[PDB]
């Protein structure tokens, strides 16, 4: 039910791949809540929301308004719920407002006991924030997003998954000899490395800036088609 | 051309390219049906030139015996020499047209209606210049109670034309043409995502003509109302987000 | 700059050139093959702009490249950062 | 070459609608594509706004690839029914159906660059009387930006900017003489219009041209000089 | 290339308008909407 | 002097870009001392330090030690100043320990007044922490280590750079269309952009691998020339 | 993590991974 997206390591591309995963499972006849967690609020602009549009759940929490009406509808199957933007003063000093976020859990979960959205991803960063832990706390299931390199490979023997975190592979290129050593050292040694991966293709470098998921940007890319199997597969194993 | 002038001596030829299967074989029943039955025409693959179907064509067009490109160069020679003291005792029909046909009776890829997929494949069993028991394997799958069967659709991408797939009572039925039994598991690889057996619980497979024509006509016996449609297709310019309170 | 399909990188300085291709000097030690498709990354300012070559000879560190089939927008290209240049 | 000019060029207006229009000329009769080409590709990349940019191939040939060439890169390409006056009237009769305000003519082995025209049209839009703008195809280029101190410098034949009212006020090119450039400066300067010269080298292409061309335009030139006089 | 043209020589007031810069620019805007959005 | 490289996104290549300046500051003759201040701790292994090897400023302050005696021999005109490993606990709760870290700032001011080393770098990471404000502060020289993407350019007119930080580009790929676009608009709407760029180079990818730095690994490569011309113009514009 | 290095050197590509990249060697270990 609950599908939290994270990053192992920065610019992996979290972001886009969970617009892409929401987009696909909207075109799945799902119904879909994309909840973007990160401070910086940059899943909004893949989905045609004007830069200037400063609303968002975390915004509405700190300015003591009702986070419900900050939702943002994208099409029936599909719902939205930006961060919001902060001040500079605010991104300076994060710790004056990271425990101001707390009824958000509460909100999730009462969404996710309505049963309106069978599906509510989020999008979360590596900060090891007190809300990251309590989104971590209350998604059922996790992603770990890695890439074939040496960063990754020596992120994933020191520092610890969330627990039920299968590996997810992005940016894979093509003819690179490190890189196709590190991927089969993978496929030998770790367990939790997921059957998928995506490769490098312009259509995800596009999307962000043509405002659009890469399903609704171009659908016949390969990356769109990798999308697609990852939410299949998501559906058939994480759905309980 | 030193062929057509030649009435016994053999004829070994060596295939590189798949383009070069038609008129190939054009010209093996040309020879064929001007130098007589005493003459040995041999087809030689190199890397990788020929299915089994263009091999059943190649065999009756008038090919002694076909060399795959697995064998090495001796057992070529070998097989070569086996093959002395032999005449050609089969029938080529005059028409090649009819011979060219026999490679492709679909011609038609995609999703296609219950009545349509039904009528094709049919027809296609009901073709007497066809193998028997050889002409393609129809498969039902049965999808996990994780997804429903229109998503499992949406995940399979056949790239041969002859592959025909359809939803029904909540199955997935899929017909393969010119498919044997042995590797229909490389079949679904290749029109699937790896990990089949992960996305459909059980599978229902046909290869003889017999079994296939009855799971036709037991099929045909089914309610309208559980034909699916694609589903980006019916789900289907910027879209500008409404606000809207989440309750 | 001389990229191959490994992704390895190498500085070179051109020789000679014509509209069948372009020779080149190699700074340091590189075990280019004659036959393997490489891209030739060429600066126009503060731009680069990448033409897809095949090597055609070496002479040590001397290496030809030939010039594969070229569009209009890399045509103009290419003879803005080899002809209309600023000498 | 007493006091050489060292004339220097003249900014353009910062607003792109007040350029004017030019028209390059690219004549070749004998010349493979592949000289040509280079030409061409050299002249679309000029740093000029494209509608007010128009290139002409003018091949005496009729040759069929070169219209391919103009048809597949997009500049125009005219060829004559006959061959009289060779470059002078080739020029002239593709005269009749340009419309810019200005004409450049460019050799097929010269390369030009893509600051030709901001550095040479900022002097016509300044000064009206100019008529003629010539370019460097030593000895020569201190004479030439000497003689552009008493309004004497002349046509070169190539890499040269004129004015289209003037030109065609004068019956166009001249083709009573083998130099055709030097009389029509002759002529323009007759009328009272000036001519400049610009020592801001292009990309030469060509390099030394050996003592085979250096004859070559030695003696087209004094036969053009006596029979202008 | 321009700065070494500008070297070459004095040309200090004439500033270049690079018109195939400003054609691809403008296109480049025209087709990715967040450029556009964030430019202007 | 001391210059501080950080990254505007996460995985943009700060961490090898500073090692790969320090050694070809080193290599030109200029002794040098490189911090690691990111709580990740990967600046270590590229200058073969053992994974087991725990020592590090940070876990020196944290028991009770000398941060001093946590430094590291490389060559004669390059020293190392590890972070030090992370329990897990320690990384879940950074907030319990990212206060106690303040003891290294003035120990960097007396190392800056020891002028035993000619440049101080420091691998600032972006956690928004007191202890990476401090040591912004504390540098004289901040470089931005950006990528051309449409993450990046969202990022820089909605996020602060540090005062007077000059941009330096990093991954710079081969046919990518919007790459273009995006360096062209920068050319124009950002003046802090430096005249080189790095490319996308197999040494700086492979160079993590093999322990080593870009240029100690491959001197040939173009990417270690761009960062020996990064080093040089340093040397002529931040030598004060 | 779950981490399972046993039995890995059992492959000549594997082994020739390690091999080239001390990194992988180190951790493999
Ligand atoms: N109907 C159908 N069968 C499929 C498909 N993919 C694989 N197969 C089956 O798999 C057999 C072995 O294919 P292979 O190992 O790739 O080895 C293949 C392959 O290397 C080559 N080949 C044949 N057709 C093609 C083609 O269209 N493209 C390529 N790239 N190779 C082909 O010929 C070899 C032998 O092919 P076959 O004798 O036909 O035998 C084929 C065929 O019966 C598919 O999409 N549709
Ligand atoms: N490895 C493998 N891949 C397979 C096999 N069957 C199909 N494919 C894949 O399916 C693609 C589409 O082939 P097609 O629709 O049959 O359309 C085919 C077919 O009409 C024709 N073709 C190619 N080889 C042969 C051949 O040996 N015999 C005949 N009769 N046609 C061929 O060329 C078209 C283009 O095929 P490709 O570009 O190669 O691309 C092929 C190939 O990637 C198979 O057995 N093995
Ligand atoms: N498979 C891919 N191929 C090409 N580009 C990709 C791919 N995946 C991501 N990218 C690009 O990488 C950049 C980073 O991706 P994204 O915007 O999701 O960042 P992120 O991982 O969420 O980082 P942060 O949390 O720091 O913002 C984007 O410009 C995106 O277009
Ligand atoms: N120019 C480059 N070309 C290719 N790969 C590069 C380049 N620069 C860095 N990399 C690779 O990118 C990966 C991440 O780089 P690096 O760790 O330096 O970035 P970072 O911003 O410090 O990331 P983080 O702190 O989030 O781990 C490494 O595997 C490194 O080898
Ligand atoms: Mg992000
Ligand atoms: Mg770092």
């Amino acid at each position: 039910a609950v599908l939290g997206l994270q990053g192992v390591r920065g610019g992996v591309g979290t972001t886009t791949i969970t617009a892409a995963l929401a987009w696909s499972l909207q075109m799945l006849g799902e119904n879909v809540l994309v909840v973007d967690a990160c401070p910086d609020n940059l899943l909004r602009l893949s989905f045609n929301v004007d830069f200037t549009h400063r609303q968002g759940w975390a915004r509405a929490m700190l300015d003591g308004q009702d986070w419900r009406d900050a939702g943002l509808r994208y099409t029936s199957q599909l719902d939205l719920l930006p961060f919001g933007q902060l001040s500079i003063e605010e991104q300076e000093n994060p710790q004056h407002w990271q425990t101001r976020l707390s009824d958000i859990c509460s909100g999730l979960q009462q969404l996710k006991a309505s049963g309106r959205y069978q599906w509510i991803l989020i999008d979360l960063p590596r900060d090891a924030s007190q809300i990251t832990h309590q989104l971590l706390s209350l998604c059922d299931h996790s992603l770990a997003i890695v890439n074939v390199d040496a960063n990754c490979h020596i992120r994933l023997h020191q520092q610890a998954l969330p627990d039920g975190a299968h590996i997810l592979i992005n940016n894979f290129r093509i003819g690179s000899q490190v890189q196709d050593d590190i991927y089969q050292l993978w496929l030998q040694s770790q367990r939790r490395l997921l059957p998928m991966l995506i490769h490098r293709d312009e259509a995800m470098a596009e999307c962000l800036a043509a405002k659009q998921p890469v399903g609704e940007y171009r659908s016949d890319a390969l990356a769109a088609e990798e999308i697609l199997t990852l939410a299949n597969w998501c559906l058939l194993n994480y759905s309980g | 051309n030193e062929a057509r002038t030649a009435q016994a001596a053999t004829v070994v030829f060596s295939l590189q390219q798949n383009a070069q299967i038609e008129p190939l074989a054009r010209s093996i029943h040309t020879l064929r049906r001007q130098r007589g039955s005493a003459m040995k025409i041999l087809v030689r693959e190199n890397t990788a030139s020929l299915r089994a179907t263009d091999e059943r064509l190649l065999l009756a067009c008038g090919a002694n015996m076909v060399i795959p490109w697995n064998a090495p160069l001796s057992r070529c020679l070998t097989m070569i020499e086996s093959v002395q003291g032999q005449k050609f005792s089969r029938y080529v029909p005059e028409d090649i047209t009819t011979l060219l046909s026999m490679t492709q009776p679909l011609k038609l890829r995609g999703f296609q209606k219950w009545d349509v997929f039904c009528n094709a494949v049919n027809n296609m069993m009901n073709n007497p210049l066809l193998p028997a028991h050889g002409k393609g394997v129809l498969v039902a799958l049965r999808p996990v109670p994780g997804i429903r069967v229109e998503q499992a659709l949406t995940l399979c991408r056949p790239n041969r034309t002859g592959d025909i797939m359809t939803i029904g009572g909540n199955r997935l039925v899929l017909f393969l043409s010119f498919c044997r039994i042995n590797d229909l598991d490389t079949a679904l690889n290749h029109i699937f995502p790896l990990p089949t057996g992960d996305i459909f619980s059980n599978r229902m497979v046909w290869f003889e003509d017999d079994q296939i024509s009855a799971e036709l006509v037991q099929m045909r016996l089914l309610a309208p109302e559980q034909w699916g449609m694609p589903l980006p297709l019916t789900q289907s310019w910027r879209r500008i987000p409404e606000p809207m309170r989440l309750l | 700059a001389i990229a191959r399909e490994d992704g390895h990188l190498f500085s070179c300085t051109v020789q000679d050139f014509s509209d069948g291709g372009l020779g080149i000097k190699i700074n340091g030690q590189a075990q280019i093959l004659e036959g393997q498709k490489v891209n030739l990354l060429l600066k126009r300012g503060q731009q680069e702009y990448v033409f897809p070559t095949q090597v055609a000879r070496v002479m040590g560190n001397e290496v030809g490249l030939k010039l594969m089939p070229l569009t209009t927008q890399q045509h103009i290209d290419f003879v803005q950062c080899t002809f209309a240049r600023a000498d | 070459v007493v006091w050489p000019l060292n004339r220097q060029p003249v900014p353009l207006p910062k607003d792109m609608s007040l350029w004017p229009s030019v028209d390059i000329f690219v004549p070749t009769y004998n010349e493979d594509l592949n000289v040509v080409k280079n030409t061409i590709y050299a002249s679309l990349g000029i740093d000029w706004p494209k509608d007010k940019l128009n290139i002409w191939i003018l091949d005496d040939g009729g040759r069929e690839e070169f219209r391919q060439f103009a048809q597949n890169v997009g500049v125009k390409y005219i060829a004559r029914t006959t061959h009289e006056h060779a470059k002078a009237g080739n020029i002239n009769n593709a005269l009749k159906y340009a419309k810019g305000e200005f004409v450049s003519i460019f050799d097929c082995d010269h390369v030009p660059t893509r600051s030709f025209l901001q550095m040479t049209m900022g002097w016509f839009l300044k000064e009206k009387q100019l008529a003629m703008m010539q370019t460097p195809h030593l000895f020569y280029g201190l004479v030439q930006d000497g003689n552009d101190m008493w309004d004497a410098t002349f046509f070169c034949g190539s890499c040269a900017v004129i004015r289209r009212k003037p030109l065609d006020e004068i019956g166009g090119i001249a083709v009573e003489t083998v130099t055709e450039d030097a009389h029509t400066s002759l002529r323009l300067h007759r009328r009272g219009y000036t001519s400049a010269y610009m020592r801001i080298p292009q990309a030469a292409g060509l390099a030394t041209e050996s003592l085979s061309a250096h004859i070559g335009q030695r003696i087209r030139w004094a036969r053009g000089m006596v029979q202008i006089f | 290339d321009i700065v070494a043209l500008k070297q070459a020589f004095s040309l200090p007031d004439i500033d270049y308008a690079d018109i195939s810069q400003r054609e691809q620019l403008a296109a480049a805007l025209k087709r990715w909407p967040l450029l556009a959005e964030f430019a202007q």
